[PDB]
RNA sequence: GGAAACUCAAAGAGUGCUAUCGGAGUGCGCGAGAGCAUUUCCG
RNA sequence: GCGAUGAUCUUGACCCAUGGGUGGGUACAAAUGGCAGUCUGACAAGU
RNA sequence: GAGUCCCAUAACCUUUGUACCCCAGAGUGAGAAA
């Protein structure tokens, strides 16, 4: 008496129906239970019957977090009600080889007729449509298994978890080793809008140094040809003088056209790419204010993104030791003993601000207000 | 090439055995149930009454189905043998054989000491090192290599 | 649901601080948090305490992430000053440790300890 | 590589030959084939460590046998057993 | 999983004879889809009903065991439940019938004062019964008349009694001679056959579910299976570790045949020595 | 010794997946899956291969993970292949779950479960690294309510703290464990008893497991790295136990 | 670039897609990744962060484009008989990697053969072994035509027809830039290719 | 001596592959047939 | 009007009255600095 | 005739610049001040 099994899985819910029964009285033998392991006799004993797939992500969250309570739902009870025939009280009532005992009580609750089943022949035979899995399902349904149910568990974790998806580390981690990199990549592309723009205007690498406001004002004078406009390289920069002369002294020059074309177009996007610098690095700033406040407060913002750099994340660094908390350069005898205040004081700060639920400033104030009255001790 | 020489047990000394504590678990066989009877001694109060500590016997299922194949003979045996008081293992292996199951059994644990009374059973349990044999004699028991008898 | 939740009680409170004396008499006991983390990822730690009325709370709730994953049991007691009074030191010491040592004549009362507050989470 | 770049002949022989090298070690007895699938790598220490197990820039040599020639105890201990095997064996 | 459930000391002497109920009580709903009712009868005068937990179902969530305990006159040989409305008869100094409402014997149905050592119902026709007395003597019982209503006296004392599950006019008696007889109810002059092939005491009989296969026992260390239209064994099991089997039956999927020796093993055997147990493919099984 | 900058190289072991890395002192490493980061804070070799490509390798700290003290004191066959589906009970952090996923490898999974909460969101913070894991923060001793996410795995593993170590095993293994399949499991002694003593613990705990029909084939002891605990690899058997 | 510029957050990313991106199947997948995805969500702060990278590595991308459809166009420009010989991106590591475009005229047709495998060189040569024979040509058009050690012969032919092409079109100083003896040594070098796959080793 | 396997033969292992009178009516069974069977519309 | 929320600390060696130099490390960046030198050279294919 | 196939589109070393630093180290762990 097993005729209907309930088979639950990542993708949707499964039911069905047992053509013919497993040899109870002989169920640990070794002949009897290998058939469960291979194909051949398995089909010939578990057919599918009903495959409702739960389509909603959230849907499919809920139904597996109801099962893993131990509760019925709208999908599963939509399944039953539909496939589980309505024994008349003359014959029996139907019977249904689930899963679990503390499931059990829930559908007994809410289907009379049905009657639950879990003794060890429901769990091989369980077992047995689990090992082989997407061979019986013979093609109703568009998705494989392990890809749906590592989706479905990492949902089901974090929401047993409620892990807070605000306590972002990983973001001031990437934008710090980001920022250094691209600061490295605007001097060295810079460079290259020197040397380039070196045959065409050589005396423009004493003038200007500052490589932003030379890659700007090589997007504004195209060739050597400006000698009148002083009223605009005030704005683009008394040394529009020594510029506007030396365009007509210097002549140590080339004079090709589409070189210089591409140099204006290499030099207005290495502007470009330090405008993003200049708004990343205020980015960065305002969200070390808010993930870790603590530590923005007493050690600072970029000096504190490139601690919780250096040790990998916020979680390992608050879990480091605080004598642990040496790193080089960072944290800058009488020279000695206020470093080792202020580090750790930077690991207390961390253990505030990263296992807090959300930190505040006020504990950051104060251990900036103890550091300094230790500094001001000399 | 994987060769395979199974290390020193770590709860051994030299010989010493530190890991017989005085709760001690005993490995009861066929003959010495036999002999036992025959020499007509208790089994749990003798062996308290050589050992001054409180033993758990164990029986192998291989040693029962040995004690069932023996026969009508040892009926006393088998109903002495099937005692609540004592426990049972389990074991896995090919042929019901109490010899080489129990030598088996005995030297990767360390931990179990042995009441036989079988010539062949007893060279091969003091051949290999530092587990306490027990057998019957006159009218008790007698400990072999156990460091604290008394 | 509270962030010190094995918080103890009076008894229990008592006995383990009585432990911390006579480990802190027999020089078995690491006193304060970074000491108490670094033992605690050197591995020899028979079981920490903390107090539940730091200033801030935190900057002793970061050793449940060592202690219950190097599986080694921790516990709350709610007076900092009293478990100063216990390791027997001037300032109020929050999170004290007890080594691990095979030849100290408190292992029958830190593994009554031990048990009791393994029950007790 | 078929020709073996003799770099990682050099060193290959210095690890199979690992039980001479310092005499304070003694490793324990094995045979050691050379493996017909084999690299070379570098140990990148962990930023979280600093002054113990982190060599010098101007020390990283780019193999084992000069990272063993650039210190000076070793080549202390080999001058004076290499001198007393040479007499030795006249 | 080939475990037990519970155990219980039952009783203090010799227990004698048990079989399960599904026991109606009137002032309680038979919850008889979680928990199991087995009751037992020794030689110290009791005869107890006991409740069992069994995990068959899952439907609920306590009651483990001896939910009564009647208790006799004389003492108590055997019993058997009738297997409708609740009723169950034993034997004893004489037969009585009980049912689980009442602590006392509702009826006692016996020829003369002589013991009886074994009892069963049918499998039909549920309302009669047989029995067998150290009288060397066969009688049947009607409860729907409430009397005995034939005896035969055989020539040795009849140890076992087993009805036929698909004939209900039939049944196989086993007794001290070594042959299983088989005898037809409505006219008991004639055994109508006679399974002629042991060489001790027939201990135990007991009819296939599927009503033509024999299984016995003997009194010396061995079981056979008979057919029912032959009269001679089919075939025999033995073991050297088994030692004069007492208690034989068919289980219900008519392929399985529980033996329990005097060694203390139930031991389980296939009745086709050779047909396995697996669901097999077409051809093969062609 | 073992510094930051030696050249060290990377002989392949047994057990596939794990690799020997012989330098003038040899180490145990595994080759990593998510390149770039370390995960408990373990050092990494990182070798060149010929388009320039960089692939790094983790050491494996026998005394901050169970199994590898397993491996270093030599098993005569893991199941941990590279191909396998791995359950890892009592999975605490990373530590250890790093190294049995990247044995592992980019096809087979890990599925490491846990039932605390605090190593629980480090496992969870760890497990968005590499993909081929499934995080679950859900009692070992409950596998009726982890069994919607999960199926069929080829091997567990076991390192949980609890004297009911056989039953959270067979439970686990009957629940989700193929047939002829591996299991291996760690007994701490004095998590387990106190009282009694090692190998009477560990002699219990075995026949445990040949009572709940894992037919066990060997046992370790892991003596120099940990104190007195054991791995036992077993088969589960199911047919044909003997 | 594009995808993460159209989609930003995975939450928009059902109810649209390009499909100038990601051709008619891989749309589906990204769809139900974005559906049943195992990551976090981010806000708008760093949303408008990432896709402002996005902006900048797009940029990248077509300026990249741009320069070297300008390479083509200037090497064309400076030493047409060569890179009508060769190939663009072959001239310019050619000439960039010899430094003047005089200091690698004023070089034989060998050195022009192996200009770029010479690590592999000098050690065959500093050991006992056999000398490479394509180095920085192998990536031309034509030893890619040939099969065999025919690209071997081609190689050591098309080295010394740029030797001829590259010392020409570095040497005048009146030339038109046309390509003249670079096609007329290119039909050379075709033809002698052909002539020299013809032929069947395998006795017919 | 190296072997092209694309000449064929005998065999050995590993892998994948399937099931067990016709619609109503009419005496009929607890909104209801899974069947007993026809001179009723019949076909 | 101190300190476990962490006190204390096992000094890179020379020229002048606790303060004035060579040597080191840690990061990038450049080098027409080095390692570092650019293969063979008259036959081959087809009948 | 003849190794593209361990990035000479490079690696390493040295020098030169630039910015920082010149404390034990899986730091120790109970005293300083008068
Ligand atoms: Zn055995």
């Amino acid at each position: 008496p097993i005729e209907y099994l309930l088979f639950e899985e990542p993708t949707g819910y499964a039911v069905f129906k047992v053509k013919l029964q497993q040899d109870d009285i002989g169920s640990r033998l070794k002949e009897v239970q290998e058939q469960i392991n291979d194909f051949g006799a398995f089909t010939k004993l578990i057919e599918l019957v009903s495959f409702a797939p739960f389509k909603g992500a959230a849907e499919a969250l809920e139904n597996a977090n109801d099962i893993s309570e131990g509760l019925v739902s709208e999908s599963l009870k939509a399944i039953l009600d539909l496939n589980l025939p309505k024994a008349s009280s003359k014959k029996k009532n139907i019977t249904l080889a689930i899963s679990d005992k503390n499931l059990g009580p829930s559908i007994k609750e809410e289907f009379p007729y049905v009657d639950c089943i879990s003794n060890e022949l429901a769990q091989d035979l369980i077992r047995g449509v689990r090992l082989h899995g997407e061979k019986l399902f013979k093609g109703l349904q568009s998705g494989d298994l392990e890809r749906a149910q590592l989706g479905l568990g990492h949902a089901y974790s974090r929401a047993k978890v409620k892990f807070s998806v605000q306590k972002n580390d990983n973001h001031i981690i990437q934008a710090i080793a980001l920022l250094d990199q691209l600061d490295k990549d605007i001097n060295t592309f810079a460079m290259r809008v020197k040397e380039w723009y070196g045959w065409h205007f050589p005396e423009l690498a004493k003038l200007v140094p500052d490589n932003y406001t030379f890659a700007k004002l090589v997007l504004f004078i195209k060739d050597k040809a400006s000698l009148n406009d002083d009223s605009l390289h005030d704005l683009a920069a008394g040394i529009a003088q020594r510029v506007i002369d030396n365009a007509r002294i210097s002549m140590g020059q080339d004079i090709s056209e589409t070189d210089m074309e591409n140099v204006c177009v290499f030099a207005q996007r290495v502007a470009s790419l330090a405008d993003y610098r200049r708004q990343l690095y205020d980015y960065l700033c305002e969200k070390m204010h808010t993930v870790a406040p603590n530590l923005s407060e007493l050690i600072g913002e970029v000096i504190g993104a490139r601690l919780i750099s250096h040790a990998g994340s916020l979680t390992n660094l608050s879990k480091q030791a605080a004598s642990t908390v040496q790193i080089l350069g960072a944290e800058k005898k009488n020279k000695g003993r206020i470093s080792r205040y202020l580090a750790n004081k930077c690991s207390m700060a961390s253990r505030i601000d990263n296992y807090s639920e959300e930190p505040s400033n006020v504990f950051g104030s104060v251990l900036k207000k103890q550091v300094e009255q230790r500094l001001e001790f000399y | 090439l994987t060769r395979n020489i199974p290390q020193v047990s770590s709860a051994l000394f030299f010989q010493y055995n530190q890991a017989i504590k005085p709760p001690y678990q005993v490995l009861i066989d066929t003959n010495f149930i036999n002999f036992s009877i025959q020499k007509k001694v208790d089994i749990v109060r003798g062996m308290m009454d050589c050992l001054l500590a409180k033993c758990n016997p164990l029986i192998t299922d291989c040693v029962m189905a040995e004690l069932e194949k023996l026969g009508p003979k040892y009926r006393i045996a088998l109903k002495l043998a099937r005692d609540p008081r004592i426990k049972r293992l389990s074991c896995s292996h090919k042929g019901t054989y109490a010899n080489d199951c129990l030598v088996h059994r005995v030297l990767q644990h360390k931990c179990y000491i042995v009441a036989t009374n079988d010539a062949g059973l007893k060279q091969r349990i003091r051949k290999i090192p530092g587990i306490p044999l027990m057998s019957v004699g006159g009218h008790a028991y007698v400990i072999e290599k156990l460091p604290d008898v008394f | 649901n509270p962030k010190a939740f094995p918080l103890a009680d009076a008894a229990l409170t008592q006995q383990i601080l009585d432990v911390v004396q006579q480990a802190a008499n027999l020089r078995q006991l690491k006193k304060g948090a970074n000491e108490a983390t670094k033992t605690l990822n050197r591995g020899i730690s028979e079981f920490i305490i903390m107090a539940a009325d730091c200033e801030p709370i935190e900057i002793l709730l970061h050793l449940p992430l060592l202690c219950e994953d190097k599986n080694v049991p921790y516990v709350f007691v709610p007076s900092r000053v009293a478990l100063g009074r216990a390791c027997g030191v001037s300032r109020p010491v929050i999170a004290a440790s007890i080594t691990t040592n095979d030849a100290s004549a408190i292992k029958t009362q830190i593994y009554a300890v031990k048990d009791k507050i393994e029950t007790l989470l | 590589d078929d020709n073996m770049r003799r770099e990682v002949q050099r060193d290959l022989l210095l690890i199979k030959h690992r039980a001479a090298l310092d005499p304070k070690r003694h490793y324990k007895k094995q045979r050691w084939e050379v493996p017909e699938r084999f690299a070379i790598g570098t140990i990148i220490e962990d930023k979280s460590e600093f002054y113990s197990s982190r060599m010098n820039r101007k020390e990283r040599k780019s193999t084992i046998l000069e990272t063993l020639m650039g210190d000076e105890a070793s080549n202390k201990y080999f001058k004076r057993k290499y001198n007393e095997i040479q007499e030795k064996s006249t | 999983t080939r475990e037990e459930f519970v155990s219980f000391k039952a009783h203090y002497g010799l227990v004698t004879g048990l079989c399960v109920t599904q026991p109606r009580f009137h002032d309680k709903k038979p919850d008889l889809k979680s928990q199991n009712f087995m009751l037992s009868c020794s030689d110290d005068k009791t005869v107890k009903l006991w409740s069992i937990n069994v995990d068959d179902y899952s439907n609920k969530n306590n009651e483990e065991g001896l939910i009564r305990t009647f208790d006799g006159e004389s003492a108590f040989q055997g019993i058997d439940s009738h297997r409708e409305n609740s009723t169950f008869a034993t034997g004893g100094a004489k037969i009585h019938l009980w049912d689980v409402n009442r602590l006392k014997p509702v009826s006692d149905l016996s020829w003369g004062a002589d013991n009886i050592t074994s009892l069963k119902f049918n499998q039909n026709e549920t309302d009669i019964l047989a029995s067998t007395g150290s009288d060397n003597s066969i009688v049947l019982y009607d409860l729907r008349t409430n009397s005995p209503t034939q005896k035969i006296v055989q020539t040795m004392r009849t140890n076992a009694i087993c009805w036929n599950p698909m004939e209900a006019f039939n049944f196989v008696t086993a007794n001290e001679d070594h042959n299983a007889y088989y005898y037809d109810m409505r006219n008991l002059s004639r055994s109508l056959n006679v399974f002629k092939d042991h060489v001790s005491a027939v201990m135990d009989v007991d009819f296939s579910p599927t009503g033509d296969e024999i299984v016995t026992g003997s009194y010396d260390k061995s079981i056979r299976i008979y057919k029912t239209n032959h009269g001679h064994s089919r075939e025999i099991y033995h073991t050297k570790r088994m030692q004069h089997v007492f208690q034989v039956k068919y289980s219900m999927d008519s392929k399985y045949i529980i033996s329990g020796s005097d060694d203390g093993n139930v031991r389980l055997w296939r009745s086709k020595a050779w047909e396995r147990s697996n669901v097999k493919t077409t051809r093969e099984k062609n | 010794g073992a510094r930051g900058g030696a050249k060290v190289v990377i002989e392949p072991h047994r057990h596939a997946g794990v690799y020997i890395a012989r330098g003038k002192e040899d180490l145990l490493v595994t080759k990593n899956m998510a390149p770039g980061e370390s995960v408990y804070g373990e050092k990494r070799i990182s070798v060149e291969e010929p388009p320039p490509t960089k692939v790094e390798y983790r050491v494996w700290n026998p005394f901050r993970s169970k199994l590898a003290a397993g491996i270093m004191g030599g098993l005569d066959e893991l199941f941990i292949a590279p191909g396998k589906k791995v359950l890892y009970l009592g999975a605490a952090s990373g530590t250890s779950v790093s190294h049995v996923s990247d044995v592992v490898g980019p096809e087979g999974v890990v599925y490491a479960v846990e039932f605390s909460h605090r190593p629980g969101r480090e496992l969870i913070s760890m497990a968005k690294k590499r993909p081929n894991i499934i995080p679950i923060i859900e009692d070992a001793r409950h596998p009726q309510k982890y069994r919607m996410l999960i199926g069929m795995v080829d091997c567990v593993f076991a390192d949980v703290a609890q004297p009911d170590q056989a039953r959270i095993i067979a439970l686990n293994s009957h629940m989700f464990l193929k047939d002829q399949g591996g299991v291996v499991i760690s007994i701490k002694a004095n998590c387990i008893d106190s009282t009694v003593d090692a190998e009477t613990v560990f002699a219990r705990e075995v026949q445990k497991l040949r009572e709940e029909r894992i037919k066990p084939l060997e046992q370790l002891t892991l003596e120099p790295y940990e104190r007195d605990h054991c791995i036992v690899v077993g088969r589960y058997m199911r047919s044909g136990l003997k | 670039a594009r995808i993460i510029l159209t989609m930003g957050i995975r939450s928009k990313a059902s109810e649209t897609d390009l499909s100038e991106i990601l051709p008619e199947e891989i749309e589906e997948r990204v769809k139900t990744a974005a559906e049943v995805s195992m990551g976090t969500e981010i806000t708008q702060t760093d949303l408008d962060n990432i896709n402002a990278l996005a902006e900048q590595i797009v940029e990248f991308a077509a300026y990249r484009e741009q320069l070297s459809n300008y390479l083509s166009a200037r090497m064309k420009a400076i030493a047409p008989n060569l890179t009508q010989l060769v190939g663009e991106l072959v001239g310019a590591r050619l000439i960039a990697h010899s430094g003047s475009l005089i200091s690698l005229a004023k070089s034989p047709a060998s050195t022009i053969q192996i200009l770029g495998a010479e690590k592999a060189l000098f050690r065959a040569l500093k050991t006992k072994h056999d000398t490479p024979k394509y180095g920085l040509l192998y990536h031309a058009s034509l030893v890619g035509q040939a099969t065999g050690k025919n690209k071997g012969k081609i190689a050591r032919v098309l080295a010394a027809k740029a030797a001829v092409s590259l010392r020409y079109d570095a040497l005048a100083e009146d030339r038109d830039d046309s390509g003249d003896i670079g096609l007329e040594s290119r039909a050379k070098v075709e033809n002698r290719l052909s002539q020299l796959e013809g032929r069947d080793l395998r006795t017919t």
